[PDB]
RNA sequence: UCCUCCUAAAGAGUAACGGAGGAGCACGAAGGUUGGCUAAUCCUGGUCGGACAUCAGGAGGUUAGUGCAAUGGCAUAAGCCAGCUUGACUGCGAGCGUGACGGCGCGAGCAGGUGCGAAAGCAGGUCAUAGUGAUCCGGUGGUUCUGAAUGGAAGGGCCAUC
């Protein structure tokens, strides 16, 4: 009674550290917040992270927690 | 804790400051010498302080920890800042709620020109 | 005829027995039965080699399983085509690395341990040997 | 699916309207939410309706 | 014989300047009280036929 | 047909009559904002009351909860309570993700007019991911856009919707 599954969802980075991406572009995509939003991101309804000014994107852990953010420095 | 659940209470305005990149006014209130403070967007330095600890503001008001205090202080954070000029800022309840020497501390800093 | 309690699931994959084994030292005896080769062992073939320790022992002593089944194996009945979804559990297999101790015993005589594990060791699939405690 | 469609119709002259769901078996009171209008370009009542 | 327009396709795509063609997008007719007002307002504008349907979009109409 | 996990070999994707489960909704509030609060499970004392109602204290730190299966996430709580409310708003939209295509998704910002807060600010539905059906034909309301001699009308077109 098996044989059903879903479409697959394409999630996850879009855009690595260390690479230039322009205002408005995905980041990251996620179900949960993975990635925590940062300097000069923005996150999505459905968690999307996308950058909110041009520069380049890096990731870094920060916070009590030692959760994962993702920040963009105008480079 | 009232410690810890004041820092609770205020987590939330404080981290959307940061993000937000703006000098902020942050406030802290005990049961005598109510203190404020400017704090750069950095969160690094401070711009300006002022209280009612020190014998410069004490020593006209009759009793520190008051509604009269708070607006001595909140004054005083006036034109501290205004020599130094800043001009816009962020007011931070820092976990207090802004009903009595708060509010008088922010109003008397707002009417006295650091509007917010 | 050792088998779990409420398995997570009915059937699972049929894997690889590729890699070394972790239980390589005796723990709980003074005695044990190493396992040389590679392969899986049964419920029942644990159970066997179990019942002619005992009775080569005469109940005397301790006697240690180190290894479960844990893992269900199905087989398709017979005259039945390809297909049509995995076939229903039917026994259960411990698999088997090399240098894993398969039963410990203690309370008996090095000479009639020897024996007693030899004869376990004709029962079983794989190649055995006979390992005693070490000092650390 | 009980829930059923309405139409929001603004209390102004205009025939603008909007569309939404209700559910008459739990709340069968008429809806009076206040919501713009673009033909006025104003915030006007608007009452349920078929 | 001269060619036949296919006239259900001609009644759907106009041609352009550059040789292109405009659609009205295909999912704005009815069911709409469910629909997100963002995605009905983004289907209301014309949109340009796809590279790879546009050879057949030729052929269906070689006049217009 | 759609959703979640595994198979799937640490980007994405990836088959089988392979292994497990769900959906064809719900909610004018379960939405927006402001203010406040922080579980499960155990130990001790205490009427009915008893292993398991409610009260007090202690260990515990989220094993709780999150309208609905699963995964990811959630203390700044996305979890729980209350006040005021309709941003579940209109016209757009830089720039991206995803698809052969039809299409689907995210989105700063601008104009108009609103709600909450002293204010910075938040709000273009709901913690996210299922709750859905192209085109044709026809119905309802608005709009001199058109209306085949002229002035109208019928019928079409455009907009909203069934």
């Amino acid at each position: 009674r098996n044989g059903r599954d879903s479409e697959a969802k394409r999630l996850g980075v879009k855009r690595f550290g260390g690479e230039s991406v322009l205002a408005g572009s995905i980041i990251v995509r996620q179900r949960g917040t993975k990635f925590h939003a940062g300097a000069n991101v923005g996150c999505g309804r459905d968690h999307t992270l996308f950058a909110k000014a041009d520069g380049k994107v890096k990731f870094e852990v920060k916070g009590p927690k030692n959760r994962k953010f993702i920040s963009i420095e105008a480079e | 804790d009232k410690k810890s659940a004041r820092i609770r209470r205020a987590t939330r305005a404080r981290r959307k400051l940061q993000e937000l990149g703006a000098t902020r006014l942050v406030v802290h209130r005990t049961p005598r010498h109510i203190y404020a403070q400017v704090i750069a967007p950095n969160g690094s330095e401070v711009l300006v302080a002022a209280s009612t600890v020190e014998k410069a503001i004490a020593e006209q008001l009759k009793y520190t920890g008051n509604k009269d205090a708070a607006a001595a202080v909140g004054k005083a954070v006036a034109e501290r800042a205004l020599e130094k000029g800043i001009k816009d800022v962020s007011f931070d309840r820092s976990g207090f709620q802004y009903h009595g020497r708060v509010q008088a501390l922010a109003d008397a800093a707002r009417e006295a020109g650091l509007q917010f | 005829m050792l088998q779990p309690k409420r398995t997570k699931f009915r059937k699972m994959h049929k894997g690889r027995n590729r890699g070394l084994a972790q239980g390589t030292d005796v723990s709980f005896g003074s005695f044990g039965l190493k396992a040389v080769g590679r392969g899986r062992l049964t419920a029942r073939q644990i159970e066997a080699a179990r019942r002619a320790m005992t009775r080569a022992v005469k109940r005397q002593g301790k006697i240690w399983i180190r290894v479960f089944p844990d893992k269900p194996i199905t087989e398709k009945p017979l005259a039945v085509r390809m297909g049509k979804g995995k076939g229903n559990v039917e026994y259960w297999v411990a698999l088997i690395q090399p240098g894993k101790v398969l039963y410990e015993m203690d309370g008996v005589p090095e000479e009639l341990a020897r024996e007693a594990f030899k004869l376990a060791a004709a029962k079983l699939p794989i190649k055995t040997t006979f390992v005693t405690k070490t000092v650390m | 699916g009980i829930r059923e469609k309405i139409k929001l119709v603004s209390s102004a002259g205009t025939g603008h309207f909007y569309t939404t769901t209700k559910n008459k078996r739990t709340k069968p009171e008429k809806l009076e939410l206040k919501k713009f209008d673009p033909v006025v370009r104003q915030h006007v009542i608007y009452k349920e309706a078929k | 014989p001269k060619i036949k327009t296919v006239r259900g396709a001609a009644k759907r795509f106009k041609k352009t300047g550059k040789g292109g063609f405009k659609h009205k997008h295909a999912n704005l007719r009815h069911i709409l009280t469910k629909k997100a007002t963002k995605r009905k307002r983004h289907l209301r504008p014309k949109a340009m036929v796809s590279k790879g349907d546009l050879g057949l979009v030729i052929a269906c109409l070689p006049y217009a």
